[PDB]
């Protein structure tokens, strides 16, 4: 009604299954920096936030 | 009504080709798949095979 | 029959341009197997070289397959688990075993068949 | 390059063959490439009718 603003946020990060009771606090832009992201570095670099 | 397309038109009005592929769920024998794996063969040592 | 008077078959469910059908019709070079909506009016005539009158119209094609005392040309047809299976041998007393030829994954129902002859 | 209009969109039926998705998601010629329901990579490990 006048509440959530860039604070209550989820994660769509994948390719790394976390073990039970783990803190995934990696506040980083997700990029591979190799071939499996559009074939170059810097592309497909979306922060899962 | 016909589109008006010219090379000098805006990018929003520029033509774009869109292909939508839809696969039906599993209700019949499967006929479309993909390559799985291939590996050289070894002998005289007990290994796991598929 | 030591000739080619009998050549192929017509096969499928109630042929009224509905559900589906099967040809399994072959012409030496090609064993063409189509399951299209072949409108069969009243004519299982052999196509001899003049023409081929087996079908009037073909609406919706779905499958296509291509491959290669007297003699007893013997066949066995089954449909089970959604697979159509054909077994055959060429050479009535005596014992002989039959070997698989093809495995069609069609899965359609069939309740009727006819011989071209 | 010859494609039909949106009102007269054509349908191509593909079945009874092996599908190679590796080219699809590894080509830079596509500006937009998004899959709904199934991850694009895992599509190379499933089969459909
Ligand atoms: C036997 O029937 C087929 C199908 O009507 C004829 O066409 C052959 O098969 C496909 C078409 O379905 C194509 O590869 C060619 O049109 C033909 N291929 C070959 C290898 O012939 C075929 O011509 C007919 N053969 C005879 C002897 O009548
Ligand atoms: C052929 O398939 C299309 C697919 O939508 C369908 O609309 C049409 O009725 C079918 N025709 C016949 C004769 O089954
Ligand atoms: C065969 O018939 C049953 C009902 O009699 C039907 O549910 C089924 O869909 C038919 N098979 C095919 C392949 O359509």
């Amino acid at each position: 009604k006048v509440g959530g603003n860039y604070n209550y946020l989820y994660r769509l990060f994948r390719k790394s299954n976390l073990k039970p009771f783990e803190r995934d606090i990696s506040t980083e832009i997700y990029q591979a920096g190799s071939t499996p992201c559009n074939g170059v570095e810097g592309f497909n670099c979306y922060f899962p936030l | 009504q016909s589109y008006g397309f010219q090379p000098t038109y805006g990018v929003g009005y520029q033509p774009y080709r869109v292909v939508v592929l839809s696969f039906e769920l599993l209700h019949a024998p499967a006929t479309v798949c993909g390559p799985k794996k291939s590996t050289n063969l070894v002998k005289n040592k007990c290994v796991n095979f598929n | 029959e030591k000739s080619n008077i009998i050549r192929g078959w017509i096969f499928g469910t109630t042929l009224d341009s509905k559900t589906q059908s099967l040809l399994i019709v072959n012409n030496a070079t090609n064993v063409v197997i189509k399951v299209c909506e072949f409108q069969f009016c009243n004519d299982p005539f052999l196509g001899v070289e003049s023409e081929f009158r087996v079908y009037s119209s073909a609406n919706n094609c779905t499958f296509e397959y291509v491959s290669q005392f007297k003699n007893l040309r013997e066949f066995v047809f089954k449909n089970i688990d959604g697979y159509f299976k054909i077994y055959s041998k060429h050479t009535p007393q005596g014992f002989s075993a039959l070997e698989p030829l093809v495995d069609l994954p069609i899965g359609i129902n069939i309740t009727r068949f006819q011989t071209l002859l | 390059t010859r494609f039909a209009s949106v009102y007269a969109w054509n349908r191509k039926r593909i079945s009874n063959c092996v599908a190679d998705y590796s080219v699809l998601y590894n080509s830079a010629s596509f500006s937009t490439f998004k899959c709904y329901g199934v991850s694009p990579t895992k599509l190379n490990d499933l089969c459909f009718t």
